[PDB]
């Protein structure tokens, strides 16, 4: 497996439009773009709202915010037993491919992950407030 | 009949047939000895 | 960013995963557990403190914790 | 995406906007605010006149009413000064721009207090 | 051969545990050596509705 | 000596009330605004 | 008398008290007939309220500047003057019943504790266990003692969950 | 063109005071008895919820008819 690339060109949903989609954050800080292969026509749900239909074969969408990407993601897998995928677009042109992370959803072990923020203690062995009192800055006692 | 039975022990309607007839004892009380405010 | 972390109490039953709304978490391989598998918070920058993997545990206590830190647009949800 | 109406897109609606001083490109800033200045100058006078505490009152009613909107206008035009400096400061159009705005801040004091003047010789 | 005979009833000693100095019956220890290997059930449920749990050898101790 | 002119009121009144304040106001603004190098 | 009280036989406002309650009734009794339904309601009102200033002037109570009777909750006091009856008596009446009713409640509970669903005894009454339960609650004064005695009223500390100090 | 007409099941459900003895019958997570007193009221906030006890079109039907 690696990285798939963006494909600007891809055709977009059937969609006529509505006030719930991007703003100017998308022209000055980032928007997520979405996409997917379909199987055939279909009504979906929009996380803007409304109802759009998928295209046969590629479809693209871009969204203001990565839970909406995610939303939909949900939605059609789970639905329609698809594989989606979105990535951050920033507005130099720069992409950055987010979900699935390696290529397999991250509820199902994959090797080659390394483990991130994980304590080797249970809540209950957390250290008192007053013993990292004066650390530089606010920190809770998790993390140490 | 048992299944009726046991309805009538559930715990509204026990609620109910209790403070029905502690009331009334109360009032009942009240009815033939008026205007109680101390012991004698 | 918010802070979450996974404690060693996880049983690797991935429900926290499933229930994230914004992908911050993912199973890896462990040897602590008998699934063999422990969560992971790779991507905290993403975490919007919804706090639905700690819903999701069933662990008694919490094994996935969110400490709710300093908020940047992602963290707060804005799509502005 | 976007959901378009006859009032978002419509060709008379977007050839007037382009014409207003705010959207007309080409011209100075200051120039653009003497503009935008008068036209808003000459207005605020009325309803201070009008209602005002002094409005029964025969001949002070127009001064106090348009010396009332004067004020009203540099209170304005402090307004537009802040906002240029909170707003610019690290592009097409220079109105937009740390220098263009306090131009154009400065022409919208003149414009407004021109437009207040210019409606109490009206009354009067 | 470690932990609890299943069956068996069990004083809960982890602190921070809903069921901390509560009774509950062993289910099943698991042998493989894993942290908390013993499994406990319990009449009442928690606040999130769970009546199960894991516990380390050294968290139960033999009822009564 | 200590007794203020009869015309104070008129002057400090409106000038801790409308002057000082848009003063106090814009330049707070500015302040809380302003980006850190 | 007892904090500058007077008793209420020898207040001239207590007196002053029932003239004035038999005298509002006396006024809507005159435009009924005699033998009519509201003539007869309003005439029983009024012998009520006779026997009621008769019944507490006889208690003894005693009665303030106003007129109306003011109860004494000192012990000492409401032994020394005769005046048991109005708190200090009906003080053990309360915390008989009332125990009565805790007592009962809670033999009903650890009855239930040992059955296969407890649950279900809580939401479904089992009323003849119940029953017996409220029957036998009239001796729960010298039961509670006995199990304060015998050790058994109260649980053990190890037995009793707490949250983390 | 379907015609109108009346239509009936007969007996759908008997009568019987079995289901009186048995709180929380109507749904299948309350069904179970309580463990804490939020299935108490949980019992009464979800009574008249039909649709929320199945999604048979008809059932639903016929208890909000008889309600
Ligand atoms: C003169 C008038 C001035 C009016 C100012 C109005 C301010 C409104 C905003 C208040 C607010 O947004 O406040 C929010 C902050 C939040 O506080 C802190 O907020 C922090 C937020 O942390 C986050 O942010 C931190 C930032 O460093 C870190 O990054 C950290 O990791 C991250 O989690 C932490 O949670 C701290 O524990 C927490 O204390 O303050 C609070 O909430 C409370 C702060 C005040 C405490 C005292 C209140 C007493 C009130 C009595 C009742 C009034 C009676 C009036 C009577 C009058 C009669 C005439
Ligand atoms: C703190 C709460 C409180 C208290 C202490 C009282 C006390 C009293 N109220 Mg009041 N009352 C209250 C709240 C309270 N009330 C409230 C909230 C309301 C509004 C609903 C009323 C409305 C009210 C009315 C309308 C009347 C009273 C009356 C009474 C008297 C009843 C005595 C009686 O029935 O003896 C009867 C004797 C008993 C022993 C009762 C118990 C019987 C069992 C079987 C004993 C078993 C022992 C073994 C008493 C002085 C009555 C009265 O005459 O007051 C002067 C009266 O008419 N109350
Ligand atoms: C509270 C609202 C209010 C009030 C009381 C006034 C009062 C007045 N306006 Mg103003 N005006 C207002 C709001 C108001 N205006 C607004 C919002 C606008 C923009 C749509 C205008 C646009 C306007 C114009 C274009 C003119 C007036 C004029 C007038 C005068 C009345 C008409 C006349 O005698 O000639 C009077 C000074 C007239 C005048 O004499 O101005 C000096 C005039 O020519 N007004
Ligand atoms: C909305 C509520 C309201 C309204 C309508 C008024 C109205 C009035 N007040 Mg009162 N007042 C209010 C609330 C209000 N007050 C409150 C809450 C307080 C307590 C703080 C006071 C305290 C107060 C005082 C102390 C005084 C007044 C006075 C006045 C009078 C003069 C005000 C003035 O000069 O305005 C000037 C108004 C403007 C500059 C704004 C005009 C807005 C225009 C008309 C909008 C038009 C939009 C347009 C349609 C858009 C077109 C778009 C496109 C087509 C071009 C006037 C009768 C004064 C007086 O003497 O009264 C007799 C006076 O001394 N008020
Ligand atoms: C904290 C104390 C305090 C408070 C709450 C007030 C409150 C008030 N003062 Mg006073 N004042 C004070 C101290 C204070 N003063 C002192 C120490 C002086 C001597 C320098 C004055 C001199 C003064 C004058 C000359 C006037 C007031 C006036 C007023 C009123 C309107 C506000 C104003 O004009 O402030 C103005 C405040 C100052 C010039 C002094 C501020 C000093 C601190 C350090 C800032 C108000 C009732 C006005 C009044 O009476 O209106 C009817 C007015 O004309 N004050
Ligand atoms: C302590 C604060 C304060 C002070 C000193 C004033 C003072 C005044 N208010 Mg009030 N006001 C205040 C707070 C205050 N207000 C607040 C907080 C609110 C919001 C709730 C209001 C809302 C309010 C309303 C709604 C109105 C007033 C009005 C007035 C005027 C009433 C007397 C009159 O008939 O004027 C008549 C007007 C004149 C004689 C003109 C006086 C000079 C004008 C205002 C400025 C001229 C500036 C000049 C051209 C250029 C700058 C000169 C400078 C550098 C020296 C007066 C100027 C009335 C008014 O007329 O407002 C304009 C009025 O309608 N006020
Ligand atoms: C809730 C607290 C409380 C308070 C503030 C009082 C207050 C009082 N009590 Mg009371 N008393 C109470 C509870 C209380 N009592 C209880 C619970 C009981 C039942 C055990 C009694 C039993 C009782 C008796 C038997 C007598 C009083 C008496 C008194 C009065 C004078 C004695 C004295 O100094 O008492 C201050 C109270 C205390 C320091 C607390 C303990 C009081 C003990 C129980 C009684 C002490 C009596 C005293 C030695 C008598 C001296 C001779 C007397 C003629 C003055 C005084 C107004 C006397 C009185 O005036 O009777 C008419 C009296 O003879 N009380
Ligand atoms: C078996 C019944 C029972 C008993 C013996 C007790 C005993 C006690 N309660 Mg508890 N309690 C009960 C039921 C009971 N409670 C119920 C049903 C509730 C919910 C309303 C509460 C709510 C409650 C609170 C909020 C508090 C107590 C407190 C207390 C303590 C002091 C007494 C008090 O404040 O009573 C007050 C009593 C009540 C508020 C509710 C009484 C309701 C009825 C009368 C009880 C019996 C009803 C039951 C259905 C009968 C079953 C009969 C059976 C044969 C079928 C004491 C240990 C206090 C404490 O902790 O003190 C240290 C305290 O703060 N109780
Ligand atoms: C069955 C037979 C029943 C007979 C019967 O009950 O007769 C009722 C009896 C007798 O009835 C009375 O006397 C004659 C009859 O014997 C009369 O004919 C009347 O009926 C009546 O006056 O009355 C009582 O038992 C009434 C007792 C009232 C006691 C009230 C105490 C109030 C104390 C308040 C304290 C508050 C504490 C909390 C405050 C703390 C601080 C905030
Ligand atoms: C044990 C039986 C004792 C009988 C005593 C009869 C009364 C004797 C005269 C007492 C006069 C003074 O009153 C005294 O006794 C009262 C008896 O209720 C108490 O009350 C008073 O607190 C006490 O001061
Ligand atoms: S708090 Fe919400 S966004 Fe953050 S990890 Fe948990 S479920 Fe995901
Ligand atoms: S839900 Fe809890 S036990 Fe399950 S994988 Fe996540 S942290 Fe571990």
């Amino acid at each position: 497996w690696t990285v798939p690339t963006l494909n600007p060109d891809t055709p977009s949903p059937i969609f006529g439009g509505s006030t719930g989609g991007l703003l100017r954050k998308a022209q000055t800080e980032e928007f997520y773009v979405i996409t997917w292969e379909a199987k055939k026509e279909q009504i979906f749900e929009m996380p803007t709202g409304g109802a759009a239909i998928m295209r046969q074969g590629p479809n693209l969408l871009k969204f203001g915010k990565k839970e909406q990407c995610l939303a939909l993601t949900t939605q059609l897998r789970n639905k329609f037993k698809l594989t989606p995928c979105f990535y951050r677009v920033f507005p130099d042109g720069k992409v950055q491919y987010l979900h699935p992370a390696d290529g397999v959803y991250p509820e199902k072990v994959n090797a080659g992950r390394v483990g991130a923020n994980q304590n080797m203690r249970r809540i209950g062995q957390n250290v008192n407030p007053i013993k990292v009192k004066f650390s530089g800055r606010m920190m809770s006692p998790a993390e140490i | 009949m048992k299944d009726f039975t046991t309805y009538l022990s559930t715990a509204p309607v026990i609620a109910t047939i209790w403070f029905t007839f502690t009331a009334g004892l109360l009032i009942e009380i009240n009815r033939y000895f008026p205007d109680p405010l101390v012991f004698s | 960013a918010h802070i979450v972390k996974i404690y060693d109490t996880c049983i690797g039953c991935t429900q926290c995963v499933r229930a994230c709304p914004l992908d911050v978490l993912e199973m890896v391989p462990w040897d602590g557990c008998k699934a063999s598998q422990m969560a992971s918070a790779p991507r905290t920058e993403d975490c919007v403190g919804c706090k639905r993997c700690e819903t999701a545990c069933p662990t008694d206590f919490l094994s996935v914790r969110v400490y709710l830190g300093s908020e940047s647009t992602r963290s707060m949800g804005l799509s502005y | 995406g976007m959901l378009e109406t006859p009032v978002t897109s419509a060709p008379i609606v977007a050839t007037y906007l382009s014409n207003l001083p705010a959207y007309r490109t080409g011209v100075a800033p200051v120039l653009r605010g003497v503009e935008i200045g008068l036209a808003h100058g000459f207005l605020l006078a009325g309803p201070f006149i009008k209602l005002g505490p002094l409005r029964n009152v025969p001949e002070t009613a127009e001064i106090a009413g348009s010396l009332s909107a004067a004020g009203l206008v540099l209170i304005l035009a402090l307004c537009l000064s802040i906002y240029g400096s909170a707003q610019f400061q690290s592009a097409r159009d220079p109105l937009f721009s740390a220098d263009g705005w306090s131009e154009f801040a400065a022409g919208f004091l003149v414009g407004g207090e021109a437009g207040v003047a210019w409606a109490y010789v009206c009354t009067q | 051969e470690v932990g609890p005979k299943r069956g068996s009833l069990v004083k809960i000693l982890r602190p921070e545990s809903y069921w901390f100095n509560q009774v509950g019956k062993v289910v099943s220890v698991d042998q493989s050596g894993v942290r908390y290997p013993v499994v406990v059930r319990f009449e009442n449920q928690n606040y999130a509705g769970v009546t199960t749990n894991n516990y380390a050898l050294d968290e139960v101790v033999a009822a009564k | 000596p200590f007794v203020p002119p009869s015309w104070a009121p008129s002057v400090f009144v409106p000038l801790t009330g409308l002057v000082l304040p848009a003063i106090a106001m814009a330049t707070l603004f500015v302040y809380i605004e302003k980006e850190a190098p | 008398d007892i904090a500058g009280l007077t008793p209420c036989s020898e207040s001239k406002a207590y007196a002053k008290l029932e003239k004035k309650e038999l005298k509002t009734l006396e006024k809507r009794l005159k435009q009924y007939e005699a033998d009519s339904a509201p003539a007869v309601a309003l005439k029983a009102t009024m012998e009520r309220t006779k026997a009621r200033f008769a019944n507490y002037a006889k208690a003894g109570l005693l009665c303030g500047n106003d007129g109306l009777p003011h109860l004494i909750a000192d012990p000492g006091l409401a032994l020394k003057y005769g005046h048991a009856g109005e708190v200090f008596i009906p003080t053990f009446g309360f915390l008989y019943v009332a125990g009565y009713i805790g007592y009962v409640g809670r033999q009903y509970l650890i009855a239930v504790k040992g059955e296969a669903k407890p649950t279900d005894k809580e939401i479904i009454i089992d009323v003849p266990l119940a029953t017996k339960l409220a029957w036998q609650g009239a001796g729960w004064p010298l039961a509670a003692v006995q199990e304060l005695q015998r050790g058994t009223l109260l649980e053990k500390e190890e037995n009793i969950t707490v949250s983390p100090r | 063109a379907k015609k109108v007409k009346i239509a009936v099941d007969r007996n759908p459900v008997e009568t019987s005071f079995e289901k009186w003895a048995k709180p929380g019958h109507f749904s299948r997570t309350l069904s179970k008895g309580p463990n804490t007193t939020t299935w108490i009221w949980n019992l009464h906030a979800d009574a008249h919820d039909f649709d929320s006890h199945t999604s048979d079109l008809e059932e639903i039907s016929r208890k909000v008819f008889s309600a």
